[PDB]
RNA sequence: GCGAUAACGAACGAGACCUUAACCUACUAAAUAGUGCUGCUAGCAUUUGCUGGUAUAGUCACUUCUUAGAGGGACUAUCGAUUUCAAGUCGAUGGAAGUUUGAGGCAAUAACAGGUCUGUGAUGCCCUUAGACGUUCUGGGCCGCACGCGCGCUACACUGACGGAGCCAGCGAGUAUAAGCCUUGGCCGAGAGGUCUGGGAAAUCUUGUGAAACUCCGUCGUGCUGGGGAUAGAGCAUUGUAAUUGUUGCUCUUCAACGAGGAAUUCCUAGUAAGCGCAAGUCAUCAGCUUGCGUUGAUUACGUCCCUGCCCUUUGUACACACCG
C-alpha cells in the first residue's frame, strides 16, 4: 500500500552534508493532506515519489 | 511505401526504415510504455535512435541526464572497472547481443523488459545517515526519481559484470540473465536482493 | 571440419622425455610442459612432423609421437634454424644444440660452475643467490 | 623574371607593413604579383623549471618565440625589385630574395 | 558549370568536406559507398540524415565527401554532418527554401549534432598531473 | 579446480547432444558448455555444424558471441 | 556568476544622466553608440558596459532608478 | 676527521 | 556503372583474393612461412600457417591499390603493433622488412604491381585490371 | 555588487588586460594548402557512368576545407519565474559559443631565519692554495643489500589473451668539411639491424609521422590456462675510446609472486575522470620520468559545513624577538 506524491516546493537542504532535501508532498488522489518529506536524490518541483507510508510528516534533520 | 533506387545501391531492409526508426532497425519504442507513473519522466524513450551511441552534452546542465535515451545511459553503465572506459563501441555490441538474447527468451520486447527491470530495481526508501561526527543514528528518508533511476541502472550493470567475471559466460548473456531475472521482480536477481535490502532497512528506521 | 567421435583411441596421460603431459591439452601447448619446450618451440616441431594443431594430445598414435621426439632431438637435421635453438654455439664443442627436460638444468648448472670455477664476477653472484645482470637490490626481491 | 622574397620575423605588425608597402609599390608600378601568402605561424616553445634549485612545488615556466613566414611572388626584373627592398627597410624583418 | 555547392562537417578535430552535385544519387565516402564505412555499429550514424527526410531527396543529387583527421569515431559525426549540411546549403540554392526550411527542421529536432558543429575540443593539460584536471598522488 | 569440461566427443555424448539441443530455447557458447558438460572449444565447432544441418537458426552471427534458436 | 563590476555600474549610469534622449532599448544600437560616447580600449568592455546601460534604461521605463 | 695522510 | 576496389569489403575482399592466389600458385612463397613471425613485436608466428602468406599477399595489393608508392618501409608500420614489453608501457613496433619486401618482390614478379618512379611501387597496368574482377566475382553472392 | 549608512568621494589587488581553443560560404590573397574543369592517361560495366594515376606550363577558374591579418560576433540577448522587485539566481528560445564561453599568463600590502654561495667570471667572511681542497689522467663509486617509506609501470583475465584482417589524430623537431641532423626508396637479414642511392636548414622531404587502444573474422575455454612475464642460461646486433656490475635492441629456452589487496589514503565535475598511444626535454647510447598533444570516452553532485585547511567578526592576553612567546 504505497502512495505517491507530488512535489510543489523545494524547502532547502537539510542534513549535516547538505546531501538531502526538505520537499512539500501533494498528493495526487485527494489534492490536499500536504505533506513536508526530505529525499535523498536530486530534487526539482514536481516530481512524483512514492511513499511506503504516508502518515508521517518531516522536519529538519541532523 | 515503394522503394527508391539510388545510383549507390541501399539494401532493401535497411531503408525500410523510413516509415519507422527503431533501434538497431529491429525494435520499435511505439509499443513501449513504463508501467510507473513516477518514473515515466526520466525514463526517456519517447525520442528514438537508431543507434544506443549519441555523443551528446548530459553533463552541462543539473536534469540533462534524464533526457538522454535509457539505453544509451545503461550502456555508458557498462564502460566500468578502468580497462573499459571509453570503449563505447564495446559497450554498444554487448547492449546489442543482450537485446537479442532479451528476445528469443520471454520473446517480449528487449526495450520494454529494459524498462520493467529499471522500474523494478529503485528502492523507494533508503536509510541515509545522520551521524552527528561520529555517532549511529540514520533516519529514513525518501528517494528522488532520477536518483532511483539512475541507480537502478548502476546496480543492474553492477551485478551483471560480477558474474561475468572468471566465468564462460559473455557479459552480454550476463546482462541478459541479470536484465530478464530483474525485470520479472525475481529475487534470484542481483539490484533485486540489493533493492529489497534497502527499503527493508529504512522502513526499520521509521 | 565438424564433429567426429572416436573411441578407446585416446589416451589421458602421455610420458615424453621422462615427463608426463596431460593429453586433452591442444598438441602445441601440451608440449610446453616439457622444460625446454616453450611455445614457440612447440609449433615448429609439430608443423615439421606434419602433425595438425587441431587435434589434442591423446589423439597422437605413438607412429606421431615418435616422429615428434625425434625431431626436437635432431631440429637441425629437420630444416630447424640454429638461432632458434636452446643452446646454440655451444661451449666445448662450438656447435648449435637444444638441451631439453632434464639435460637442461644439467648443462645450465655445468655453466654455473663453470662460472664459480673461474672466479667470475657473475659465477660468485649467482652463489649469493642474487640478481646478476646489474638490477638495483636496494628495494626489490626482499622474498624468500 | 620569376622572384620570390621570403620574409620573417617575430613582430608581424611591422612585418606586415613592409609586406603592404611592398604588393603597393607592385600596385602603382603595374607588376603582376602573387601574396602575401601566410605560413603557418611557427610557435617556439621552451618550457624550463621555474626554481633554479630544486625546492617548492614544481612549478615551470612556458616560453614562447612566434616566427612568422611569409613569401610573396613578383614577376619582374631582378634591379626592379631589389631597389624596393631597401625602399622598405624595416629592422625586424630580414629580406632574403631568390630565383 | 553545374548545380554544385560544397560544405564540410565537423567533429573534434576530424573534418568531413562534402560535394554535392546533381545527378543519380551516388553517395560515397572517400570513393567509397556509405554502404561500407567500417565503424559498422555506427553505420547508422550517418544513416540517419538519410531516412529521416527520406532517400527519395537523393535521386537527383549525388555526394562525394573526404574525411580527414580525428579518429574512426570522430570521422562518422563529421561525415553525418557534412552530408546533412551539403542537403541544406544545395537546398538553399537551387530549390525553394521553404523545402530547404522543411529538411532543417526534422533534422535539428532529431540532433543538433546533424546540422551544428560539436563544439567539444579537448582541454590543455596542467603541469603537476597527467591530464587536465587529474594531479599527481600526494603523500604526506 | 572443479571444471573438468569434456573435450572428446563420444557417441553416448553425440546423440544425447542431438537429443538436447533442439529441446533448448536458446543456444550459444556458454549454454553447450554450461548444461552439456563440453568443452568451449568442442562447443564452437558443434554450433557451426548443428547450424548446417538446420537443427538451429541463427539469430545472430559474431565471434565473441553467437546467438541461436531452435528451428522448430 | 555575472555580476558587473564599479568600472562598467558607474560608467554605465553616467551614460544615462548625460545622453539618455539619444540612448535606447536595444543592446546592438546601444552598443553602437557607446563606440562614439565613450573611448573604450577594448570591444568586449563596450559592449559590456552597453549591456548594463540598455539593462537600466529597460529599468527606468517602468520607474526611476537610484543613483542616475 | 679529514686531513690528507700520504703513503708514498 | 562498373564495380571497382572501393566498391567491395575489405575483410572479405582480401579473404576472396587470398583463395584465389593459392589455387592458381604461381605466387612465389619463400621457405621460412613456417618458421617466422610478422612482426618483432608479435611473441607466436601466425595461426593459419598454410595461408597466412597469401592472405597478407591479397591485403599488400588492395592496400597498395587504393595508394600512389608506397614504399617497403611504409608497409611496416602498417602490420606493426603494440609490443608487449613486460612491465614496461606499450610500445608501437615496426612488422617484418624481409616479409613484406619479398612478398612486393614475388607480387610485382606476378605482375600485379610494380616500381614506380619517385620510390615506392605502383600498382601495374594488369594490376587494376585483375584485381577490380576479384571484386566482381566477390558480390555475386 | 545591491543595500544600510558619519560618512563622501577614490587607488592597488580582484575585474578589466594578454595568450590560446571553438564561429565567419562576409573581406585579403596563396605552384611550400586544397578543390573543379581541362590536356594526357589507366582499370570495371559499355549509357554519356564509377574508381584512379599523371599535370611546378592547362602560362586554367576558385578560396568551402588549409594557412594567417584586419575585422565582426556574446552583452546573459529575448521571454517566463522568484528576490527588499535591487544586486542577482534558476529555467527555457535563438545561438558556434549562455559553468567569468573553455583553459591559462600576469597578479597587491606586507611576511617565513622556507630552499638555493652544487647555475653563474653574483657575492662578504672563514678555510685551502704546490704533498692543493685548484686543475688534469687512470681506475672504482654515486646502482653497492638482513630492512622501513614515497612518486610509478606491468598485471592478476573471457568487457580477455593471442593470430590474421580493418585503419583513423594532434602538439612538434630536423644538417655542410661537418666531426655530423630528420631520414623515405631500393637491396640483404627471422628479427634486431646492415647497405646503396635520394629529399629536406623545411606548410615543399621524413609525414597522411597508415600510433595505440579500437573494429571484424578465427584459435583459446575458467586451467596460475594461450592471464602475468619477473629471474636466469646460451646466442645475434647497435652506440660508444671503453658495455665486466648484462647501456639498449633482437632469437630460443627458463615462466616466479600475483587468484582484485588490512588499517589507512590520493586525484577528480565534461570532451572532464579514466583508459590508449605519439612528439619534445634529457640524449654517442638508454624513458617504467617529466612537458605537451591528440584517439576512445563515461558514472555521479551541481549541494553542505559532518571531517580537513584557510578567510572574516567578536573575545582573552602578563605575547610585540609577537606561543618556536
Ligand atoms: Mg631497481
Ligand atoms: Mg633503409
Ligand atoms: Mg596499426
Ligand atoms: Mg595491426
Ligand atoms: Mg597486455
Ligand atoms: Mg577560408
Ligand atoms: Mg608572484
Ligand atoms: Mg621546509
Ligand atoms: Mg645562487
Ligand atoms: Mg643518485
Ligand atoms: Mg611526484
Ligand atoms: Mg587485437
Ligand atoms: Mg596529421
Ligand atoms: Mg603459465
Ligand atoms: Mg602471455
Ligand atoms: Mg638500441
Ligand atoms: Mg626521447
Ligand atoms: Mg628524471
Ligand atoms: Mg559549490
Ligand atoms: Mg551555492
Ligand atoms: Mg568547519
Ligand atoms: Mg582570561
Ligand atoms: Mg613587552
Amino acid at each position: 500500500p504505497v502512495t505517491l506524491a507530488k512535489v510543489i516546493k523545494v524547502l532547502g537542504r537539510t542534513g549535516s552534508r547538505g546531501g538531502v532535501t526538505q520537499v512539500r508532498v501533494e498528493f495526487l488522489e485527494d489534492a490536499s493532506r500536504t505533506i513536508v518529506r526530505n529525499v535523498k536524490g536530486p530534487v526539482r518541483e514536481n516530481d512524483i515519489l512514492c511513499l511506503m507510508e504516508s502518515e508521517r510528516e518531516a522536519r529538519r534533520l541532523r | 511505401l515503394q522503394v527508391v533506387e539510388l545510383a549507390t545501391t541501399i539494401p532493401l531492409d535497411v531503408q525500410e526504415a523510413q516509415r519507422e526508426v527503431k533501434l538497431f532497425n529491429k525494435w520499435s519504442f511505439e509499443d513501449v510504455e513504463v508501467k510507473d507513473v513516477s518514473l515515466v519522466d526520466y525514463i526517456q524513450i519517447r525520442n528514438p535512435v537508431f543507434v544506443s551511441h549519441t555523443a551528446g552534452k548530459y553533463a552541462s546542465k543539473r536534469f540533462r541526464k534524464a533526457q538522454c535515451p535509457i539505453v544509451e545511459r545503461l550502456t555508458n553503465s557498462l564502460m566500468m572497472n578502468g580497462r573499459n572506459n571509453g570503449k563505447k563501441l564495446k559497450a554498444v555490441r554487448i547492449v546489442k547481443h543482450a537485446l537479442e538474447i532479451i528476445h528469443v527468451l520471454t520473446e517480449q520486447n528487449p526495450i520494454q523488459v529494459v524498462v520493467d527491470a529499471i522500474v523494478n530495481s529503485g528502492a523507494r526508501e533508503d536509510s541515509t545517515r545522520i551521524g552527528s561526527s561520529g555517532t549511529v543514528r540514520r533516519q529514513a528518508v525518501d528517494v528522488s526519481p532520477l536518483r532511483r533511476v539512475n541507480q537502478a541502472i548502476a546496480l543492474l550493470t553492477i551485478g551483471a559484470r560480477e558474474a561475468s567475471f572468471r566465468n564462460i559466460k559473455t557479459i552480454a548473456e550476463c546482462l541478459a540473465e541479470e536484465l530478464i531475472n530483474a525485470a520479472k521482480g525475481s529475487s534470484t536477481s542481483y539490484a533485486i536482493k540489493k533493492k529489497d535490502e534497502l527499503e527493508r532497512v529504512a522502513k526499520s528506521n521509521r | 571440419p565438424l564433429v567426429v567421435q572416436e573411441q578407446g583411441s585416446f589416451q589421458h596421460i602421455l610420458r615424453l622425455l621422462n615427463t608426463n603431459i596431460d593429453g586433452r591439452i591442444k598438441i602445441m601447448y601440451a608440449l610446453t610442459k616439457i622444460r625446454g619446450v616453450g611455445r614457440r618451440y612447440a609449433n615448429l616441431v609439430c608443423k615439421k612432423a606434419d602433425v595438425e594443431l587441431t587435434k589434442r594430445a591423446g589423439e597422437l598414435t605413438q607412429e606421431e609421437l615418435e616422429r615428434i621426439v625425434t625431431i626436437m632431438q635432431n631440429p637441425t637435421n629437420y630444416k630447424i634454424p640454429a638461432w632458434f635453438l636452446n643452446r646454440q654455439k655451444d661451449q666445448v664443442d662450438g656447435k648449435d644444440y637444444h638441451v631439453l627436460a632434464n639435460n637442461l638444468e644439467s648443462k645450465l648448472r655445468d655453466d654455473l660452475e663453470r662460472l664459480k670455477k673461474i672466479r667470475s664476477h657473475r659465477g660468485i653472484r649467482h652463489f649469493w643467490g642474487l640478481k646478476v645482470r646489474g638490477q638495483h637490490t636496494k628495494t626489490t626481491s626482499r622474498g624468500r | 623574371h620569376k622572384i620570390r622574397i621570403t620574409l620573417t620575423s617575430t613582430k608581424v605588425k611591422q612585418l606586415e607593413n613592409v609586406s603592404a608597402n611592398i604588393i603597393r609599390n607592385a600596385a602603382q608600378y603595374n607588376i603582376v604579383k602573387k601574396g602575401p601568402v601566410r605560413m603557418p605561424t611557427k610557435v617556439l616553445k621552451i618550457t624550463t623549471r621555474k626554481t633554479p634549485n630544486g625546492e617548492g612545488s614544481k612549478t615551470w615556466d612556458a616560453y614562447e618565440m612566434r616566427i612568422h613566414k611569409r613569401v610573396i611572388d613578383l614577376q619582374a626584373p631582378a634591379s626592379t625589385v631589389k631597389r624596393i627592398t631597401q625602399i622598405t627597410i624595416e629592422p625586424g624583418v630580414d629580406v632574403e630574395v631568390t630565383i | 558549370s553545374t548545380q554544385s555547392v560544397q560544405t564540410f562537417g565537423k567533429k573534434k578535430t576530424a573534418t568531413a568536406v562534402a560535394h554535392v552535385k546533381a545527378g543519380k544519387g551516388l553517395i560515397k565516402i572517400n570513393g567509397s559507398p556509405i554502404t561500407l564505412v567500417q565503424p559498422e555499429i555506427l553505420r547508422f550514424k550517418v544513416y540517419e540524415p538519410l531516412t529521416l527526410v527520406g532517400l527519395d531527396k537523393f535521386q537527383g543529387i549525388d555526394i562525394r565527401v573526404k574525411v580527414t583527421g580525428g579518429g574512426h569515431v570522430s570521422q562518422v559525426y563529421a561525415i553525418r554532418q557534412a552530408i546533412a549540411k551539403g542537403l541544406v546549403a544545395y537546398h538553399q540554392k537551387y530549390v525553394d527554401e521553404a523545402s530547404k526550411n522543411e529538411l532543417k527542421k526534422i533534422f535539428a529536432s532529431y540532433d543538433k549534432t546533424l546540422l551544428v558543429a560539436d563544439s567539444r575540443r579537448m582541454e590543455p593539460k596542467k603541469f603537476g598531473g597527467r591530464g587536465a584536471r587529474a594531479r599527481f598522488q600526494k603523500s604526506y | 579446480d572443479k571444471a573438468q569440461h569434456i573435450v572428446i566427443l563420444d557417441q553416448e555424448k553425440y546423440d544425447r547432444i542431438l537429443k538436447d539441443v533442439p529441446t533448448y530455447k536458446y543456444v550459444s557458447v556458454s549454454v553447450l558448455v554450461d548444461r552439456l558438460k563440453i568443452g568451449g572449444s568442442l562447443a564452437r565447432v558443434a554450433l557451426r555444424q548443428l547450424e548446417e544441418d538446420g537443427i538451429i537458426t541463427p539469430v545472430l552471427k559474431h565471434s565473441k558471441q553467437a546467438i541461436y534458436t531452435r528451428a522448430q | 556568476g555575472r555580476v558587473r563590476t564599479k568600472t562598467v555600474k558607474r560608467a554605465s549610469k553616467v551614460l544615462i544622466e548625460r545622453f539618455y534622449p539619444k540612448l535606447t532599448l536595444d543592446f546592438e544600437t546601444n552598443k553602437r553608440l557607446t563606440s562614439e560616447i565613450a573611448v573604450i580600449q577594448s570591444k568586449r568592455l563596450r559592449n559590456k558596459i552597453a549591456g548594463y546601460t540598455t539593462h537600466l534604461m529597460k529599468r527606468i521605463q517602468k520607474g526611476p532608478v537610484r543613483g542616475i | 676527521r679529514k686531513k690528507k695522510v700520504y703513503t708514498t | 556503372p562498373g564495380v571497382s576496389v572501393r566498391d567491395v569489403p575489405a575483410q572479405d575482399f582480401i579473404n576472396a583474393y587470398a583463395q584465389f592466389l593459392q589455387r592458381q600458385g604461381k605466387l612465389e612463397v619463400p621457405g621460412y612461412v613456417d618458421i617466422v613471425k610478422t612482426s618483432a613485436g608479435n611473441d607466436l608466428p601466425p595461426q593459419e600457417a598454410e595461408t597466412w602468406f597469401y592472405k597478407r599477399a591479397a591485403s599488400i595489393a588492395r592496400h597498395i591499390y587504393l595508394r600512389k608508392q608506397v614504399g617497403v618501409g611504409a608497409l611496416n608500420k602498417l602490420y606493426g603493433g603494440a609490443k608487449n614489453r613486460g612491465f614496461r608501457p606499450h610500445k608501437h613496433v615496426d612488422a617484418s622488412g624481409s616479409i613484406n619486401r619479398k612478398c612486393v618482390q614475388a607480387l610485382q614478379k606476378i605482375g600485379v604491381l610494380e616500381i614506380s618512379p619517385k620510390g615506392g611501387r605502383r600498382i601495374s597496368e594488369n594490376g587494376q585490371r585483375d584485381l577490380d574482377r576479384i571484386a566482381a566475382q566477390t558480390l555475386e553472392e
